[PDB]
């Protein structure tokens, strides 16, 4: 996260760490949607261009973390993935369209002060909060500079108009994405960065006070550059894919 | 700088 | 999980549950042209 | 773009 802050203890109880067994290392961010399911960017799994193609056995999921690096002894819980599900129409070939994936943990995780799921948005929550101008919050243990933080970082970013979004890049922007960041005039910064991927873009609902997961950190050009924005998977646009797998693979 | 993890995890 | 992650979803044990606000959540809510 |  670029130009963010040290998260407070239990500020983001849904943040997960996608951690590689060997070498032991932080792959990406993710989020707990229930005691058995994790949500991430498919590109954290699969990415042929870089010879990336992790299996269930190549990873570890770590929930309850604050500290980037230390093993937080009675606070964190490590899990073994049971299954991996990548959107069947994820586009690694052109724009990272549909960069979503689900993870079935091998045994449910017990909730605690530091571990608690985030709510998936319904058609109306989506419709009333997803408005340019509205701020959302991103989290992660990714680079601080377009370096590796000590503690979980947080940043609040305003949502940007589709058009401003399209004109800041040459990449083809689909309806499954949304961009965020401040405008250069706004003179306020912050962004996600390498290693931030898969983390949640969340919003607090003013109707019922619940945290909602609207986006998934997906991609961007550089990190915190004027005239450039962060791009996120639109969690609501793909809710039917999500609904559809939780009840076949059955969460 | 990663601390190792209980082996019951690997 | 379902349209809205768990069931007790999005209520933080250390903030929502003890009626405590995080240090920048106000920033957010004010933008929704001040929340709840 | 940089796939994050």
């Amino acid at each position: 996260i670029v130009e963010g802050s040290d998260a407070e203890i239990g500020m983001s109880p849904w943040q997960v760490m996608l951690f590689r067994k060997s070498p032991q290392e932080l792959l990406c961010g993710a989020s707990l949607i229930s005691d058995r399911w994790v949500l991430t960017a498919a590109h954290c799994l699969l990415y042929p261009p870089w010879d990336k193609n992790f299996t269930e056995n190549d990873l570890l999921v770590r929930i309850g973390k604050h500290s980037r690096t230390r093993y937080e002894r009675n606070i964190e819980k490590i899990s073994m993935l049971e299954k991996i599900y990548i959107h069947p129409r994820y586009n690694w070939r052109e724009n990272l369209d549909r960069d979503i994936a689900l993870m079935k943990l091998k045994k449910p995780v017990a909730f605690s002060d530091y571990i608690h799921p985030v709510c998936l948005p319904d058609r109306e929550t989506a419709a009333s909060l997803l408005q340019a101008g509205y701020k959302g919050r991103v989290t992660g243990w990714g680079n601080l500079k377009e370096g590796q933080p000590s503690v979980l970082q947080v940043v609040n970013l305003p949502i940007v108009e589709r058009p401003v979004c399209k004109d800041s890049t040459r990449i083809r922007i689909t309806d499954n994405m949304f961009c965020a960041g401040y405008k250069p005039d706004e003179g306020k910064r912050g962004d996600a960065c390498e290693g931030d991927s898969g983390g949640p873009f969340v919003m607090k609902s003013p109707f019922n006070n619940r945290w909602y997961q609207m986006g998934i950190v997906s991609w961007g050009e550089g990190c915190d550059r004027d005239g450039k924005y962060g791009f996120y998977t639109h969690v609501f646009r793909l809710k039917k894919w999500i609904q559809k797998v939780i009840d076949q693979f059955g969460e | 700088d990663f601390e190792e993890i209980p082996e019951e995890y690997l | 999980t379902f349209g809205s992650g768990e069931a007790d979803c999005g209520l933080r044990p250390l903030f929502e549950k003890k009626s405590l606000e995080d240090k920048t959540e106000r920033e957010l809510l004010e933008s929704y042209i001040d929340g709840r | 773009x940089g796939v994050r």
